[PDB]
RNA sequence: GUGGAGCCGCCGCAGGUGCAGAUCUUGGUGGUAGUAGCAAAUAUUCAAACGAGAACUUUGAAGGCCGAAGUGGAGAAGGG
RNA sequence: GUGAACAGCCUCUGGCAUGUUGGAACAAUGUAGGUAAGGGAAGUCGGCAAGCCGGAUCCGUAACUUCGGGAUAAGGAUUG
RNA sequence: AACGAGAUUCCCACUGUCCCUACCUACUAUCCAGCGAAACCACAGCCAAGGGAACGGGCUUGGCGGAAUCAGCGGGGAAAG
């Protein structure tokens, strides 16, 4: 009876069911609310972790000691290929809750789309949408669809938008479009929803949704750890080495009148893989992607004002364990959840914040694309042979 | 001799018997309920893929311990195993019954296993050894198969 | 149905990783197995003793990195099993793998 | 023989490992460990 | 096909051990049918049982 | 219904006279459970043969071990 | 063969098939073996456990003593 | 004095004993094929409070209560011996 000495408890009960998450692609649990007064805007986006490097900059705070001087931040980079708009979905609210109204979906759906409709695409006829893309056609389908946007607009309070991702256009082997269901929050009813009839499958970009230093939060799955044990999953204190059965274990997992063990205490189950959202990353550059073939290819990434070289943000050798980036970027200041090679759902955030370190500008000095496979010491191929000469590699010519 | 549930038209139906060969009983208990009702041309088919472990063996109550396998969902369960010794006597066995098919005038395109039963054998013993000087026993488990097999038409 | 002939290349420092040192080289072997049952499509697949002595030339755990073997689908007799066709999988040496490239023969 | 492990043999022993299981286990009092409870 | 006499009787009628006996591995069932100690050194004069010579321990360095 | 050669009523007579327990005695069978376990001493692989059937038999080739205070070659005691 | 050596390590003659089973995977917890930045016993009833030291050659060897020792004291330098 | 696998205190060097843990290997564990025990066992097995042989799993009043399981786990069964 009282430990002798204090202790806080190890690990938050705010996470407790430490599980495997129910899903592959974060779940957004809660979209900023609206006021209408506010022009129509989409709140968040789909994208894919690349890899990390970091970065030079400015800084600008004053009052520090860091005031005019330059530092380094590591920084992620998230390829954003832009998104589809495919559906609408009306919510209806309820004293149960919100509930689905109806959903409406696009002309023609892509193949990408019709993909995540199946566990098998192989063994499929892909006969999916075919009754239904006739009625957009046909004249009576037609004279009721155009009703299903009246009645849209009448009942339902707020509405959404199912897009997915442009899968074709990543080095993944994936090619199922992540298909996510994203709200609108601008004006009123009728102009919110006239902004998504107008853009039926057509391409959204990101810098339409979101801006440079505009402050989000990014919902992931994390990297997952597989079956850990409690000084790993929980972070408890070593037992001493004299001990018998074993070191790395809970010792007294409870009393003897409370005669259950409780949800309070440690014990060994699945680390990782659990479903978070990070809140506050500041996005440091929406870089765009390799444009068009007159120009026969600029590639003109990481190229900050200080620099005025034709360098990338695909490092020399290329991503690690994901490929080579040809979309748009968003790059972000701080770790984000997740693998490399896995889908975030970037995402405006709720709160309102001005506290003199949001809301000021940033800019960039310096990229590093240097290689990250190894230790990497050069930075483009031309200022690697220029420093390294002329090689056995030709030997002939 | 004089099986279980003597069958409703003796003329057009099979019947075979296997006693005293040395199975275990829960592995062959859990692979007949299985093959029960199931066409001999299902049935011959289906005991070469537990063999070939490419289609398993549910195991409904005698389930201690018994881990769980992808290919149980073909049956509605979790847990499911690949008894090799138990699928091969119980297709020696139905090798038995359709050689006794022909010898009793019957198309084997019809055969269904009406009736199939295991129960258990007079156990036979040996010894191991354990700690402090102790005997305890090896029992073997055998059983009695024992099966009928009924055209449909 | 046929009875071609061709001849690869398989490295083994690839196809074995994370290997401990005594189960080496004995997996190189059940991974030219599971290479020639993928590629000509039969169970039956016999190596000969001179592909053998290629791989254990040097111990089990220093299996060499790649070898160049050729793959004979062939068909049997005398009570042949339900699949009629198998595979001779045999050793050829050569003193550079670089630049060769899987080549059909006759 | 012909009929020697057929018919002499199943008869010839296939109980003999019977000899009485357990012969008391002398062992004397396997609570060696000294706990001897409070005194 | 049990060639275990037939190697135990050659290894003590060529004065070597069990280790170095007996190379070409074809004439299995003619080899399998000598059981004496007379028929066995036949075989070694038609050379299907050879002696397979010493292991090589040069002690050159 | 099975079974296949003996049995019962009344009047008196006589008991080794009726079981749920005795950490009862003896025999039998469960649950546990198709579970614990089949983890000391570095290591096997390829082909062929014999076979109803070969991870384990024999043979050959390879890679290894014991390394002369041996995992070698002989005995004493004991076994028979 | 190395070496002071019947040490340990490696081979030959002579034996053996890894010690009453295999195959796939490489989670936790173990058992056995290792590494670790900075700090250096703060750990703990206690330096428990591990780690340092180690062969030889050339120097250099204190208190104390039963004058034999202590003593391979301690402390250095070298090594292909 | 010399000698202690003897008892103790300090110091130097040394180190995962520790700050504070991390990673790698072998063998298991894990899954499969074959083979397969024993201990223990009134019946059984979710709680709170009450009363009760004063510390219930069952009784009383409440909280409530869906098959079948797997890997672990050491709170409890005032667990077993
Ligand atoms: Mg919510």
């Amino acid at each position: 009876s009282h430990r002798k000495f204090s202790a806080p408890r190890h690990g938050s009960l705010g996470f407790l069911p430490r599980k495997r998450s129910s899903r592959h692609r974060g779940k957004v649990k809660s979209f900023p609310k609206d006021d209408p007064s506010k022009p129509v805007h989409l709140t968040a986006f789909l994208g894919y972790k690349a890899g990390m490097t970091h970065i030079v900059r400015e800084v600008d705070r004053p009052g520090s000691k860091v005031n005019k001087k330059e530092v380094v931040e590591a920084v992620t980079i998230v390829e954003t290929p832009p998104m589809v708009v495919v559906g609408i979905v009306g919510y209806v609210e309820t004293p149960r809750g919100l509930r689905t109204f109806k959903t409406v979906f696009a002309e023609h759906i892509s193949d990408e789309c019709k993909r995540r409709f199946y566990k098998n695409w192989h063994k499929s006829k892909k006969k999916a949408f075919t009754k239904y893309c006739k009625k957009w056609q046909d004249e009576d389908g037609k004279k009721q669809l155009e009703k299903d946007f009246s009645s849209m607009k009448k009942y339902c309070q707020v509405i959404r938008v199912i897009a997915h991702t442009q899968m074709r256009l990543l080095p993944l082997r994936q090619k199922k479009a992540h298909l996510m269901e994203i709200q609108v929050n601008g004006g009123t009813v009728a102009e919110k929803l006239d902004w998504a009839r107008e853009r039926l499958e057509q391409q959204v970009p990101v810098n339409q949704v979101f801006g440079q230093d505009e402050m989000i939060d990014v919902i992931g799955v994390t990297k997952g750890k597989g079956y850990k044990g409690v000084t790993s999953r929980w972070h408890t204190k070593k037992l001493p080495r004299k001990t018998h059965r074993g070191l790395r274990k809970v010792a007294c997992i409870g009393a003897w009148h409370p005669a259950r063990v409780a949800f309070s205490v440690a014990r060994a189950g699945q680390k990782g893989y659990h479903h978070r959202t990070e809140i506050n990353k500041k996005i440091y550059k929406i870089g765009q992607g390799y444009l068009i073939k007159d120009g026969k290819l600029i590639k003109n990434n990481a190229s900050t004002d200080y620099d005025l070289s034709d360098k990338s943000i695909n490092p020399l050798g290329g991503f690690v364990h994901y490929g080579e980036v040809t979309n748009d970027f968003v790059m972000l200041k701080g770790c984000v959840v997740g693998t490399k090679k896995r889908v975030l759902t970037l995402r405006k955030s709720l709160l309102v914040q001005t506290k003199r370190r949001a809301l000021e500008k940033i800019d960039l000095k310096f990229i590093d694309t240097t290689s990250k496979f190894g230790h990497g010491r050069f930075q483009t191929m031309e200022e690697k042979k220029a420093f390294m000469g002329p090689l056995k590699k030709d030997r002939i010519a | 001799v004089r099986y279980s549930l003597d069958p409703e038209n003796p003329t057009k139906s099979c019947k075979s018997r296997g006693s005293n060969l040395r199975v275990h009983f829960k592995n062959t208990r859990e692979t007949a309920q299985a093959i029960k009702g199931m066409h001999i041309r299902k049935a011959t088919k289906y005991l070469k893929d537990v063999t070939l472990q490419k289609q398993c063996v549910p195991f409904r109550r005698y389930n201690g311990g018994v881990g769980r396998c992808a290919q149980a969902k073909q049956w509605g369960w979790t847990q499911g195993r690949w008894p090799k010794k138990s699928a091969e006597f119980l297709l020696h066995m139905l090798k038995n019954a359709e050689s006794n098919a022909e010898l009793k005038g019957l198309d084997v395109d019809s055969l269904v296993i009406e009736h199939i039963q295991v129960n258990k054998a007079p156990k036979m013993r040996r010894r191991t050894y354990r700690a402090h000087g102790r005997i305890n026993p090896y029992m073997s488990s055998p059983c009695h198969i024992e099966m009928i097999l009924t055209e449909k038409e | 149905n046929e009875v071609v002939t061709r001849e690869y290349t398989i490295n083994i420092h690839k196809r074995i990783h994370g290997v401990g040192f005594k189960k080496r080289a004995p997996r190189a072997l059940k991974e030219i197995r599971k290479f020639a049952m993928k590629e000509m499509g039969t169970p039956d697949v016999r190596i000969d003793t001179r592909l053998n002595k290629a791989v254990w030339a040097k111990g089990i755990r220093n299996v060499p990195y790649r070898i160049r073997v050729r793959l004979s689908r062939k068909r049997n007799e005398d009570e042949d099993s339900p699949n009629k066709l198998y595979t001779l999988v045999t050793y050829v040496p050569v003193t550079t793998f670089k630049n060769l490239q899987t080549v059909n023969v006759d | 023989g012909v009929c020697r492990k057929a018919a002499q043999p199943v008869e010839a022993g296939l109980q003999i490992p019977a000899i009485l299981g357990i012969l008391g286990g002398i062992l004397a009092l396997l609570i060696l460990i000294l706990l001897l409870l409070l005194f | 096909s049990m060639l275990r006499l037939q190697k135990r009787l050659a290894s003590s009628v060529l004065r070597c051990g069990k280790k170095k006996v007996w190379l070409d591995p074809n004439e299995t069932n003619e080899i399998a049918n000598a059981n004496s100690r007379q028929q066995i050194r036949k075989l070694i004069k038609d050379g299907l049982i050879i002696r397979k010579p010493v292991t090589v321990h040069s002690r050159a360095r």
